[PDB]
């Protein structure tokens, strides 16, 4: 493969965070998608995801109990979105699933 | 004094009086539901 | 919560003893939903079924006992309890086999125990028939 | 009698010298024959919640009431109204609406709605006759202040009227004053030979 | 459909512990620790919260609304 020029393609679809790639927001949900789960429906708000992945860029992790009140949306959104990238440890949120390459 | 029905899709009062085909006045939805009565009912708490 | 023991002798062949203060607090509480539907068709002759209103008692200005729970449009209203042999739809069909004569064919609640009405559905097919469904709860 | 622990809504104590056939009698009286005040009649005006009216009446039956049952008498056979002497009367009336101001993302129900949870703090006591002066403010209430009853969506409405009366626990289990009342004999584990080492 | 007011076996008022149980699971307790922190000693009370399914939160999606 042309493994040097292709980064102007890959930059549009994935960005490197904590030594690893993380999927970009626009791949998963454009701005008219309905809630993917049962319970109370919710609207899409991609910066409500992007702020969470931003917090993983500055801090070590998301480290506090009640971020769902600060960002106002359902706990059933945040704890489901996180569950595709991480595993829980007691009280201190989630553990990043793969080592710091 | 008139009858008042509730639409099934949009929950709006329709007041079907004359012999018309059953149709919501606002949407196109064609199922109505009656309202709850105003008479009281008495239950046992058992 | 099950204790496995021989108690009171009413539990000999597969019978099992319950707790009276557990059934009162909500254990085993079920609901039974039934149905009662009625159609009102238009004939080839230009005549049609119809729902008369409640037939009043003139001395008391209240409806008769068989028509007690009916609303003003002849259909039983959601929220009220039905007893045995009360009507739910006050239907009348023509006896066309000059002015039309009607006979009564009411939809009555056959049933040994009482039932509460929860919702009454009114819709129409494309053949000008009116469809009426009731949901009954015990 | 040695009382070994007591606080709010709990008690532990010892009885020495009594036999099983009297301590068991005390346990059975505390379960089934000590009277309290609980809801029996629920009069319904416009229940539009998803909770069925029978199920709602059954849930409102089991809420404990802070009335002192030494002050009331038994309602007679029949007598479906009941007077100042032998009843109490609470009024639940909740209407659910939309919150007119919220965020645009608007996911949780706690920002979108108001009165969408019917707790038991929405019960308001209604006096009868002279009960306003026999009881000061606050002594006639439901106990727990947080019990979920129903749960609503905007447009739905709950309005009813309760009638608490006096009854014993042998009749129905919503009249039982205790969560659990029981006993055990006291152990005396004794050592037959001296146990040393590991 | 909804959390029962009392436990079926003994009679402890369980029905006010549900909104607190979900909040203690938002603070990332295990269930055996949250049920102990709420005050549920016996297992008959513990299975009221441990086995409950909250169907009314999902039945209210299909309810008619304004
Ligand atoms: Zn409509
Ligand atoms: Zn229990």
């Amino acid at each position: 493969i042309d493994s040097v020029a292709v980064l102007r393609g890959i930059q549009k679809v994935a960005m490197l965070v904590q030594g690893n790639w993380v999927v970009k927001s626009d791949i998963l949900y454009p701005k008219d998608s309905s809630s993917p789960h049962s319970g109370v429906p919710a609207e899409v708000l991609c910066r409500g995801r992007d702020f969470v992945m931003w917090k993983f860029t500055q801090s070590r992790w998301v480290v506090r109990k009640e971020v769902a009140t600060v960002t106002k949306l359902c706990a059933e959104d945040v704890k489901d979105f996180l569950e595709h990238m991480a595993v829980v440890r007691i009280n201190k949120g989630w553990e990043f699933i793969l080592p710091y390459d | 004094q008139p009858m008042i029905y509730i639409c099934g899709e949009c929950h709006t009062e329709n007041e079907i009086k004359s012999r018309d085909p059953i149709r919501c006045r606002e949407c196109g939805y064609r199922i109505m539901y009656k309202k709850r009565t105003k008479r009281l009912v008495v239950f046992d708490a058992r | 919560t099950v204790a496995v023991m021989s108690y009171s002798g009413y539990d000999i062949e597969d019978a099992l003893v319950l707790n009276k203060a557990s059934l009162d607090r909500g254990f085993g509480r079920c609901l039974v939903y039934k149905n009662a539907k009625c159609t009102l068709k238009r004939y080839t002759n230009q005549t049609f079924d119809k729902v008369m209103g409640p037939m009043l008692d003139a001395a008391t200005r209240k409806p008769i006992w068989r028509h007690e729970i009916l609303d003003a449009d002849g259909i039983c209203s959601p929220g009220e309890k039905v007893e045995n042999k009360q009507v739910l739809v006050n239907k009348s069909m023509p006896t066309v086999t000059q002015q039309p004569q009607y006979k009564d064919v009411p939809i009555t609640y056959k049933g040994a125990t009482d039932s509460y009405i929860e919702k009454v559905m009114i819709s129409s097919n494309a053949e000008d028939a009116f469809l009426i469904k009731m949901l009954l709860r015990q | 009698v040695d009382v070994v622990h007591m606080d709010e809504n709990s008690l532990e104590f010892d009885m020495v010298g009594i036999d099983a056939a009297i301590a068991n009698a005390f346990r059975r009286i505390l379960l089934a024959e000590v009277p309290t005040m609980a809801v029996e009649k629920v009069l319904v005006y416009n229940n539009t919640s998803i909770v069925q009216d029978e199920i709602l009446a059954h849930r409102l039956g089991l809420i404990p009431i802070h009335a002192d049952p030494r002050l009331f008498e038994y309602r007679n056979q029949g007598d479906e109204e009941g007077t100042e002497i032998d009843t109490l009367q609470f009024r639940l009336q909740v209407r659910c609406t939309r919150n007119p101001h919220a965020a645009k993302d608007s996911s949780d129900p706690n920002e979108l709605y108001v009165n969408h949870k019917v707790y038991t703090r929405h019960m308001t006591w209604i006096p009868l006759g002279n009960q306003a002066d026999l009881f000061p403010e606050g002594t006639i209430r439901p106990v727990h202040d947080d019990i979920l009853i129903a749960q609503l969506r905007p447009g739905q409405e709950i309005d009813l009227l309760m009638h608490c009366v006096k009854g014993i626990g042998k009749d129905h289990a919503k009249f039982s004053p205790v969560a659990t009342a029981s006993y055990r004999l006291l152990p005396d584990i004794t050592l037959l030979e001296p146990v040393e080492g590991e | 459909m909804i959390i029962p007011v009392r436990c079926f076996t003994c009679g402890k008022i369980v029905g006010n512990k549900w909104e607190a149980y979900l909040g203690l699971l938002q603070a990332e307790y295990t269930e055996g620790d949250a049920l102990d922190a709420l005050g549920l000693k016996r297992y008959c009370c513990r299975r009221m919260l441990l086995a409950h399914v909250d169907l009314i939160e999902k039945l209210l999606n299909y309810a008619p609304l304004e």
